DNA sequence: AGCGTGGGCGGGAAAATCTCTAGCA
DNA sequence: ACTGCTAGAGATTTTCCCGCCCACGCT
DNA sequence: AGCGTGGGCGGGAAAATCTCTAGCA
DNA sequence: ACTGCTAGAGATTTTCCCGCCCACGCT
């Protein structure tokens, strides 16, 4: 249950923030508000809580 | 809370401070400056600093365009062994790269391709022959060139070889054909300094001479292991062992690849 | 049964080997360095045996 | 490594190859060489050569279809050539020589395969070509019944696709799998990779034993300082080295042993 | 001369080989490998890897154009401490780049500009400006942004920061100096905690403590050393000594700062 | 070491130099000095209301040309600006200038219309800038301010055929007198006195800094020859194996082991 | 007059310290990290006064 | 005495070879033939 | 045999450093 | 004659602290 | 006191790895 | 559900060799 923001592709500014819906190892699934998106690590980054 | 922690909500809120700057100012603990950092959403930072894994199974096969002398070629890779082929194509569209993509099954033992979201990957005739030749069709994301770095970075040493060897021959696919030659067989170097070409034999060659090998071998051998594990006296099994060990052995019980010690174990005949 | 692997771990630049195998199947292979039970996924397993064995 | 001397009495006897002895006496593979070829009676030609490959012609329904054959491992693919010319075969022969090592190249002398430019892309490759004549005259009908096997395939599989080339790959592809059979019901991939492995294995220990073959063994015996040799080192091992003087298998201290260095 | 030699020759007149291809297909030595691969001149290579050094000393200053929203902002930094002055110009015009210099030399002790070969920062107005105030031009390699590359690092974190702070202010040049505030002041961190505002303080503050201090202590002390050096029994001197060790002191001679042994050593009090 | 305590004490007594005379010169932790100084009689002085960031601020139009001239009263710096226009933004614009490069605490002007917008209001609450209206911190270098313009037009006076536009000269002759006039006690040009000053005063407030969290804390102690829990007391310096604090008036050295910290 | 010198050395972007100043002058600075008397060119230094020197 | 190969930065082909002038430890000024230019260790190699 | 204290131990917070990357047109 | 560099995020190592409890001193 | 070998050492070649970077649009 | 990576150049370490010479073993 933690929140998440993203760099979007090819893009400088950052969006957010949506739920997990599956984590991987480099890459993660996730709903903004109907926005079932998978994103990199490098190109994101989850909130602690 | 502290009247110096809603003073550090101001400045947060006036000037998106360092956590590092509000626990000094404030004499604070970092973890609440690190959650006063986190609490502005207009203060995000610039992601982790961990590469990802491109998947190295000898099934797979990558496939990319790439664009020279205002001619589309199609060049795929071996991800295991960085055997390559190339060539120009006529017009970059899905049934040419479907011809392609069979010449390759036909050749190779090809199980699973990694492209990116190109419009010449994402026809439906591509659809219909790797239905048809029974081919795992998998793309990355959408607009990172990272997962088909291999294969991207291959598109810069074909060229460069080109660099070196357009001069011998006139037109751009004999060259194409002159140089990929050249990086099959002659380039060597490497994980074991062979060419690909005896990398990827290596790579075939011994996945079928191995998983023929085992596949005789468990039909032969069958033994079934108890254990009791630590922190528990109970003795849990039957398990499969997947191989004896000298101190501890290697079994799977239902799902899990796991190690119990042979002092842990206990195993019966059938 | 005396072959070699060659290998690499996650968030992890190089690859590393060559360990023994030890038993396969298809998606997970356990490979043993010195006295490790590596227990590898097939997306990360490089799987050989390489003709310099004729000394060894 | 006691096979040694065991290893003679079987290629005395029963005159089983280098790949036998090896394998079943666990030894290194120079030994098993030197053992069969100290065989006064059994000997192997080469050109053998496992890179060899025919070539074949047919215009099917106006169109050319150039086919060549690994004959080695039985492995045959064919390709689609709009024009019937010379400069279409070499673009073919740079294709297989770019995949596969091609050194023996079977065909005939005609017309569409006689230009000079297969030539010139020849002597940048460096393959040794036959015209007309059979390396065994074993496998030629194999080859034409090959054709006409996938010439069934092709009225198989003519309903598998619209254009003639594609089904043609799909059929090159059925041969290269559907089809089966033989000691193990393999695929022609399965064939063609153990066809393939083993030369690269015969010709690495071949181009391993090219530079031992100029060096020396200057070497003593135990409970003495005779320093025999000139002997030819065979494995240098860990603590006993394998050389042979004359006609006796040695295994020597690497103290009792000395390495002349060209 | 052996045949195979040639005829590696001969391969890599056709297909530029590896070193390592050589070495294996003939059993070369590594030597001659290496030799045939330095013999074509058609087999050359991508070059060296390792970085350069900016320099790192007080009176430096990195300055730079770079545009944004259609504006063209002039951002100056100093090099050993990331102190940051930027403003908008009117034009990219070398007149009004000379004006902010002088602003620049009239606030800092400035000594050394550094900048890449744009039009701004070559007209002969800069010139005339710079002889005035006494100051030692110097430029960069014609196309490379690595050594001018510290000053754009803090462009992208003042971009970075606008992004931020673009909403409070209205008009752009407000917040760009809200920004730029922002980093040289609330920004804290780095070397040691610090924002860079009070590590330019600590530089140049160190700069006009320290050599006042050295100038005020050679003036009373003067001690001049013979010394012995070693595989030389000859006493050689006079050096003055810079500092004196607890083994070995440290000495110049003519030129050269030299660790000499107090046993090879002998200080002379005049 | 720790016995040269009683004799900074006594020149505090005698003498009555402040703490950083013998912090400095008994090469004593800073704290204990702050401790003696505060300890003392009459040697209390008055807060802040010293300041570094004394800016006056003054306008004139010369050439019928707008220059806003701001001093660096605590230590003599002065800076100026040309301004195209009479209107509040401009002195908004140049005061977060001010503010952006050094420190600005303080701002002395006077409520004429150009000084006196609600832009500029919000630009030093932005900014968080005590403001003052023609109020002298002290009233001696208000002629200094106002020779110092002076001094300035005259060196405009110099440096007008030094350059050709207005602007230019400014530039040219307010580096001038950041360097070109020399004098004091060393000879500095003009803006080693104002590093030093800056440089001092981040030095004793990150002191207050230090010391700002220190005096929460509580060290309950014992001694040698007593395994006695007396205190809590106030901790000076954390030391290695003796440690400085005070239980009602005496400056002591304690055993580490003989300590109990109290974390906040 | 021990001092606080930060610096670098070649190939290597990793500033190192702090060494104390031995003697300087105006291209060479001779530093002591803890045994070593390095010679360091003047574009390579970084001379300073930590304000938290004042518990050491 | 030294042959120097180079790729002039902003092009991705190489040229070569010229003649050393003065080492420098980031960049070395080289005559290629009359063309005295000082060229980047990253974009470059010396024989 | 109760009663009163100390010493390392681990659990954990947390603090320093290391490693590594986006990105600057 | 010139020269990549710098702010941030986990990751990992290191280090106080604390409480405590088991080991050891007092009536 | 001649004569006849031995052992490590250093100088050097060379061989394995570190690492690090342009570059893929 | 996904994922940066790969060939080349000094640079650095490491490891045989050789010769040799100084240190020792025999007439
Ligand atoms: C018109 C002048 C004339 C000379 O050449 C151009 C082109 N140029 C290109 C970049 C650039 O590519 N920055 C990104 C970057 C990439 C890699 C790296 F290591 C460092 C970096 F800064 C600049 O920043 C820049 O100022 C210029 C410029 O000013 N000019
Ligand atoms: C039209 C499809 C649709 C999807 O998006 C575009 C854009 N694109 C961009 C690159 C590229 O940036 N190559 C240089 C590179 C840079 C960094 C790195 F890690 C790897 C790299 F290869 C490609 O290679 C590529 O094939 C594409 C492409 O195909 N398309
Ligand atoms: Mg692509
Ligand atoms: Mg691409
Ligand atoms: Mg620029
Ligand atoms: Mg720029």
């Amino acid at each position: 249950n933690f929140r998440v923001y993203y760099r979007d592709s090819r893009d400088p500014v950052w969006k957010g923030p949506a739920k997990l819906l599956w984590k991987g190892e480099g890459a993660v699934v996730i709903q903004d508000n109907s926005d079932i998106k998978v994103v990199p690590r490098r190109k994101a980054k989850i909130i602690r809580d | 809370f502290l009247d110096g922690i809603d003073k550090a909500q101001e400045e947060h809120e006036k000037y998106h401070s360092n956590w590092r700057a509000m626990a000094s100012d404030f004499n604070l603990p970092p973890v609440v400056a690190k959650e006063i950092v986190a609490s502005c959403d207009k203060c995000q930072l610039k992601g982790e600093a961990m590469h990802g894994q491109v998947d190295c199974s000898p099934g797979i096969w990558q496939l990319d365009c790439t664009h020279l002398e205002g001619k589309v070629i199609l060049v795929a890779v071996h991800v295991a062994s960085g055997y390559i082929e190339a060539e120009v194509i006529p017009a970059e569209t899905g049934q040419e790269t479907a011809y392609f993509l069979l010449k390759l099954a036909g050749r190779w033992p090809v199980k699973t391709v990694h492209t990116d979201n190109g419009s010449n990957f994402t026809s439906t005739t591509v659809k219909a022959a790797c239905w048809w030749a029974g081919i795992k069709q998998e793309f990355g994301i959408p607009y990172n060139p990272q997962s088909q770095g291999v294969i991207e970075s291959m598109n810069k040493e074909l060229k460069k070889i080109i660099g070196q060897v357009r001069d011998q021959a006139e037109h751009l696919k004999t060259a194409v054909q002159m140089a990929v030659f050249i990086h099959n067989f002659k380039r060597k170097g490497g994980i074991g300094g062979y060419s690909a070409g005896e990398r990827i034999v290596d790579i075939i060659a011994t996945d079928i001479q191995t998983k023929e090998l085992q596949k005789q071998i468990t039909k032969i051998q069958n033994f079934r292991v108890y254990y009791r594990d630590s922190r528990d006296p109970v003795w849990k099994g039957p398990a499969k062992l997947l191989w004896k060990g000298e101190g501890a052995v290697v079994i799977q019980d239902n799902s899990d690849i796991k190690v119990v010690p042979r002092r842990k174990a206990k195993i019966i005949r059938d």
